[PDB]
């Protein structure tokens, strides 16, 4: 790593010097695994993992968190009281 | 001052946690043939500038600092600021299987259907109330062994009428918790067998 | 006796709701309540449900829900068995919060609030049948009650409460609909209080 | 001692629920089960959660919060009630004592023992294990 | 009615089982059903004690504590950069109101909630001088 002048101290530019062995691989032949044994090397454990169960969530203070979500209240399918002091007909003075 | 900034026709893909790239671009069969003289130089500049760009990653990386000192356990000191390599993506084998949860035992599914739930193991120690000490219940100086030294024991009259009467109670007791303690290794091999 | 039975539920409940009347919500709030929620129980869930939305113009149920979700969960609502608004969004609410507690075997919502806000009829409207007692007078429900809603919720009916103050006066006090009026000395010294707090054209109308 | 007999029905012959006469600790997070299954009753008045710690090294004692019941001498079932007796071993939050470890690590949570009879004086009185 | 026989119903599906147990009942659910009429004393003919009520022994237990290096150690530490960690989190926390608390975490609080203030507390002129001067 040597120093770049031109992306900071942050950022060096790089070399390579080879120190071997180099080696040209010619591909002779190929002996594959069965798809199940391929399945059964690639399951994973998961029993490290925490399970994520859907909307809780750990905060950065490590307090569990659960959202509730309220929807849509449509307050124009809301019939108000026909009150008597509201109607027209009741209008006195006129 | 040379250049950090690799331009690249088709973006390298990152695997931080191998630190390793791969780069899908069209490499020359005629420059990368063992009949030039030039074909090293093209490999060194290769991964040259694939270096270039995994190492601006891994130090564009988020970084871990600690306030600790040298001589505790963690081997990160103050001094030394560390990459926080993230999970590998590149899928590779397992050497061997996952451990498979051994089956209920005939003990396990009888506590299960009786609803008994499993000791507590605090410890070994129980007081002995003829003194006043502690001591383990069992194993090494175990107290399930006490009437083997026991100075005094009295012959119970069950035992009368029967060839054992003339044995040791101290021999008796020892056969029965050997023969408690093959009766317990045969459920084990059992349990396996099952 | 009251603040015993509250004092009982809040212990006993998993959920809180607290009921507002939609004509004063900030008359109706429990602020001492809801602190002493806050700062000793914090992980009982406290909401708001803002009840006799049928009561108010639909702009003014909307503006008060807008204000007081800045603080809590609120929801409008007006309870009636037959004839309600906000029943399957109280019901979907309370199935969340099950399923938040799924572990918990069973949760339990208890309602607090003023005297006659109306905790007793949303009971009723969730249960769609009349399972608690409710009447128009102040004071009906005493003792507290369990009402088994789904199998993993119970609701719990609680007396009316009203937290002691300086600032409260008397004609506060019974313009929001808590003392029973037969039981009050010269109601025409209230009467301006009415004059004050209702329009004219709507005096005029209902009494001709 | 331990237990009092509540007795329901209108009635009064039922007599399954039990409450806790001595002082008891519950934990965080503690609701009330519900009044049909709530067979063991420990009354809020009972309810502990700080405790008059002294330390036998420097001579002082510090109104110190309970982080859990680690043993009740009496009884695993006392341990797991909470029950706060004579001789129980608690955990005691030590955050203001300012322990810290020989690796340097702030010591926030020790043991103590139980040296009085908060049934009898009202308070828990406790000597930290050190 | 072979088929809806106790015998049948569990071949359809030895000394374990209890009484009460049927179609509508396991065991657990027996025993939690009679946890309602359990709390009850049994007494002979003579008035001698066959079995006390459920919570209701009378066995004076033998209360001790073992002698045990795990009384002594420390039960909860806590690192500098967790402890900085959680002070910093402190304050950067934006509270949402549709979000519930499920769990407090267990922490050091009382060193965690500092915050600067602008003004100190009065000092206390009765250390200096007190009543009687
Ligand atoms: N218009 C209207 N009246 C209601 C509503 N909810 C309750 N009430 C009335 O308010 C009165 C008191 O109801 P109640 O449930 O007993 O109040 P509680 O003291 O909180 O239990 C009853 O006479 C109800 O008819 C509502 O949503 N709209
Ligand atoms: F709170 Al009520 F009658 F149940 F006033
Ligand atoms: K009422
Ligand atoms: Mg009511």
């Amino acid at each position: 790593s040597y120093k770049s002048d031109q992306g900071g101290k942050r950022l060096p530019r790089i070399e390579l010097v080879e120190i071997g062995p180099r080696l040209d691989f010619k591909i002779g032949r190929i002996h594959t695994p069965s798809p199940d044994m391929v399945t059964e090397a690639h399951k994973k454990p998961k029993q490290l993992e925490m399970k994520t169960k859907k909307n809780v969530e750990l905060d950065i203070m490590g307090d569990k968190l659960g959202r509730i979500h309220m929807g849509k209240q449509d307050l124009g399918k809301l019939q108000t009281r026909k009150m008597k002091g509201l109607k027209s007909k009741f209008d006195q003075g006129t | 001052n040379l250049p950090v900034t690799v331009e690249k026709p088709i973006p390298v893909v990152y695997d931080l946690g191998n630190l390793a790239a791969f780069d899908s671009n069209v490499l020359d069969k005629n420059d990368l043939d063992s009949s030039n003289a030039r074909r090293e130089e093209k490999i060194k500049s290769l991964t040259r500038d694939n270096v270039q760009l995994l190492i601006n990653q891994l130090l564009s990386l988020p970084m871990k600092t600690t306030t600790e000192s040298v001589g505790g356990t963690g081997g990160q000191s103050s001094v030394m600021t560390l990459l926080q390599l993230p999970d590998p993506t590149t899928d590779l084998p397992r050497e061997k299987p996952l451990p498979k949860a051994k089956a209920m035992t005939k003990w396990e599914k009888f506590a299960a259907k009786k609803g008994i739930k499993p000791k507590e193991r605090a410890g070994k120690m129980i007081y002995d109330e003829a003194s006043g000490e502690w001591v383990p219940k069992w194993g090494y100086k175990g107290a399930n062994k006490k009437l083997d030294d026991q100075w005094l024991v009295e012959v119970d009259d069950k035992v009368k009428g029967t060839d054992n009467e003339l044995i040791d109670p101290r021999t008796l007791n020892r056969a029965e918790r050997k023969r408690l303690v093959k009766k317990n290794e045969k459920q084990q091999r059992r349990n396996m067998k099952n | 006796r009251i603040w015993n039975e509250l004092y009982k539920v809040i212990d006993s409940s998993d959920v809180v709701i607290h009921v507002l009347d939609a004509r004063d919500p900030l008359g109706t709030r429990c602020k001492s309540v809801e602190e002493y929620m806050k700062k000793e129980t914090p992980h009982k869930h406290l909401i708001y449900v803002l009840n006799k939305c049928d009561l108010v113009p639909t702009w003014v149920a909307a503006a008060w829900v807008k204000h007081l979700s800045k603080e809590r969960p609120t929801l409008a609502f007006h309870a009636s068995i037959t004839n309600s608004f906000g029943k399957g969004s109280l019901i979907q609410l309370l199935r969340q919060f099950s399923q938040l507690h799924t572990d918990r075997k069973q949760i339990s919502v208890g309602f607090i609030g003023y005297p006659n806000t109306g905790k007793s009829s949303i009971i009723n409207t969730l249960r769609k049948k009349k399972v608690c007692q409710v009447a128009p007078i102040p004071g009906e429900t005493k003792v507290w009650q369990y009402i088994t809603l789904m199998k993993r919720i119970f609701l719990i009916d609680c007396p009316g409460i009203v937290p002691p103050s300086s600032k409260d006066s008397e004609e506060d006090i019974l313009f929001r609909g808590v003392v029973r009026v037969e039981h009050v000395t010269h109601p025409e010294q209230y009467i301006p209080g009415v004059l004050k707090r209702c329009q004219v054209k709507h005096l005029e109308r209902t009494y001709e | 001692e331990m237990f009092k007999v509540i007795k329901t029905g209108k009635s009064r012959s039922k007599s399954w629920k039990r409450m806790i006469t001595k002082h008891t600790f519950v934990g965080e997070g503690f609701t009330r089960r519900p009044v049909k299954m709530e067979r063991i009753i420990r009354p809020s008045a009972l309810r502990q959660k700080k405790a008059n710690v002294t330390h036998p090294e420097l001579g002082v004692t510090v109104f110190l919060p309970i982080l859990a019941v680690k043993k009740n001498p009496q009884s695993p079932m006392y341990t797991q009630l909470g029950v706060l007796t004579k001789g129980t071993i608690i955990e005691v939050n030590v955050s203001e004592l300012g322990m810290v470890t020989a690796g340097g690590k702030v010591v926030w949570g020790k043991y103590a023992q139980v040296t009085n009879e908060p049934d009898r004086d009202g308070c828990v009185n406790a000597v930290l294990l050190v | 009615g072979t088929g809806k026989k106790e015998k049948s119903r569990r071949i359809r599906e030895g000394n374990l089982r209890v009484k009460g147990e049927n179609f509508y009942r396991d065991s657990k659910r027996v025993k939690f059903l009679n946890m309602y009429t359990s709390g009850k004393e049994i007494r002979n003919k003579k008035g001698n004690l066959i079995r006390a009520a459920s919570f209701q022994d009378s066995t004076i237990p033998d209360a001790r504590v073992q002698p045990d290096r795990r009384w002594f150690g420390n039960t909860r530490v806590i690192s500098q950069d967790a402890l900085q960690h959680f002070r910093s989190a402190l304050g950067e926390t934006q509270k949402d109101t549709y979000q519930v608390l499920l769990r407090r975490n267990k922490l050091p609080m009382s060193l965690l909630e500092e915050k600067d203030a602008d003004e100190s507390p009065k000092a206390r002129i009765l250390d200096t001088e007190s009543y009687a001067d």
